[PDB]
């Protein structure tokens, strides 16, 4: 039985490294981050007695 | 008593430097005179602690 479906969104800053080769001959490892607010639905169900 | 102490530490540090000059000069006999140069540097420091 459905109970209840909502969502739920929440912000967080991530870091990530990337290793960029420009021209096969410049390799750097460049870091970056983003603050992304993802959003995430959630659906909490019941199981009765059929 | 018993005391088990486990400590672990890691660190890695990838330095990466890039350096590129380019330089181009064409000298007539006194009547034309062109110089040039480019100079490029990169440089990216990532360090990992745990």
């Amino acid at each position: 039985v459905h109970l209840l479906s909502q969502t739920h969104e929440e912000g967080y800053s991530r870091l990530e490294c990337k290793k960029k080769c420009t021209l096969k001959i410049f390799c750097k490892t460049v870091c970056e981050d983003v603050f992304r607010v993802a959003k995430a639905e959630f659906r909490a169900y019941w199981c009765v007695a059929a | 008593q018993e005391d088990h102490v486990r400590s672990s530490f890691l660190l890695d540090n990838q330095n990466s430097q890039n350096t590129v000059t380019a330089s181009a000069g064409i000298a007539f006999l006194n009547i034309v005179n062109f110089k040039v140069e480019t100079d490029y540097i990169s440089q990216t420091s990532l360090t990992k602690d745990y």
